[PDB]
């Protein structure tokens, strides 16, 4: 599912400007 | 509702003259350090950190960020920092932290807000994993009033995602960050922002306006709802192709309504976007998946909260992560006296 991507991407943290 | 949105403008108008007299002459250093009492750190950043902390004749408890003046400049941040409190001081509207104090020593920079125990929305969203529509509309209905608030007084105010929104004792929403926030009448041009959260105007070095701020409140609703953000990779630049692609995927329990205003948030095209048309952000807020929404009532926190963080004491840190404790650093020479004399 596209969640279980998401909570693989390594971006489910907080996010830092940029 | 035509006599509430007369209403709505000369509201508008009282603010404005009421921001642009605290923005022309801002407040200064309206307490200081040995007026409080340190309690814990509640979280961290290249340029300060954020402490809990309790005022000592008032008992009531306070976030106070405070920034290295060294690190800010080294950063090149001080336009920032500058700016955040600046317009923190001069803002007034019910889901904005709320600045009491602030002041500045021979090191440091200190902003001192009313605390808000129930913490990020980011942390409360990643743990129960997404909200449904009428909850996560709860708090949308509010990003949208307090951009109609910021772009009344030219703010555009590029920094919206769930980081940066705390839910408060009663279950309302306070946007926190305001250092890349700016008064802007026409476009900028400032390559900033948070990558799932770049409107594609950005990415793409032009110039941009407010609509950018629209397309993010897309972007957060469809992160509340759905769970995930709508454009995600493992790296920025996989998620910046995303973006300018103008496809966007939507989960199946999506309702209609949902899903077109979404695609109208998520306009890649933002001459076409919701909120940057000719009626403005009326076409948001008279948008069929908001028909249930009360703004009025929004507005003045009549609306029950679809939750309420544990209400574990006024002093609580639970929603906050655990930080090495280090002393604050203050040298017996001035630093950047010059960079922060508006401070
Ligand atoms: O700590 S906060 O949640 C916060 C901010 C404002 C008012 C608050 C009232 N009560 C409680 C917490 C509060 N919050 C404030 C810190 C800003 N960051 C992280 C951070 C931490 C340290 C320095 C900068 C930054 B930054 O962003 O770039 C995240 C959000």
């Amino acid at each position: 599912t596209t969640y279980a991507d998401f909570i693989a991407s390594g971006r489910t943290s907080r996010r830092d400007a940029i | 509702k035509g006599s509430e949105q007369e209403s709505v403008k000369e509201f508008l108008a009282k603010a404005k003259e009421e921001f642009l007299k605290k923005w022309e002459s801002p407040s200064q250093n309206t307490a200081q350090l040995d007026h409080f009492d340190r309690i814990k750190t509640l979280g961290t950043g290249s340029f300060g950190r954020v402490m809990l902390v309790k005022h000592k004749e008032t008992g009531n408890h306070y976030a106070m960020k405070i920034l290295d003046k060294q690190k800010v400049v080294k950063l090149k941040q001080i336009e920032h920092t500058l700016n955040e409190k600046r317009i923190l001081q001069a803002v007034n509207f019910p889901f904005l932290v709320k600045l009491e104090f602030s002041f500045k020593d021979n090191s440091n920079l200190y902003m001192v807000m009313e605390y808000v125990p129930g913490g990020e929305m980011f942390s409360h969203l990643r743990r129960i994993g997404r909200f449904s529509e009428p909850h996560a509309r709860f708090y949308a209905a509010q990003i949208v009033l307090t951009f109609e608030y910021l772009h009344s007084l030219d703010l555009i105010y590029r920094d919206l995602k769930p980081e940066n929104l705390l839910i408060d004792q009663q279950g309302y929403i306070q946007v926190t960050d305001f250092g890349f926030a700016k008064r802007v009448k026409g476009r900028t041009w400032t390559l900033c922002g948070t990558p799932e959260y770049l409107a594609p105007e950005i990415i793409l070095s032009k110039g941009y306006n407010k609509a950018v701020d629209w397309w993010a409140l897309g972007v957060l609703i469809y992160e509340m709802a759905a769970g995930y953000p709508p454009f995600f990779a493992d790296q920025p630049i996989q998620i910046y192709e995303k973006i300018v692609s103008g496809k966007v995927r939507f989960p199946s329990h999506f309702s209609s309504d949902l899903k077109d205003l979404l695609r109208n948030l998520l306009q890649v095209d933002l001459t076409k976007r919701f909120g940057n048309l000719k009626n403005g952000v009326n076409d948001i807020k008279n948008h069929k998946w908001f028909a249930t929404t009360d703004w009025i009532a929004i507005y003045q926190r009549k609306v029950e909260a679809p939750f309420i963080p544990k209400f574990k004491g006024p002093g609580d840190t639970s929603n906050f992560d655990d930080y090495e404790e280090e002393e604050i650093r203050v040298s017996i020479n001035e630093k950047c006296g010059k960079e922060f004399t508006e401070f």
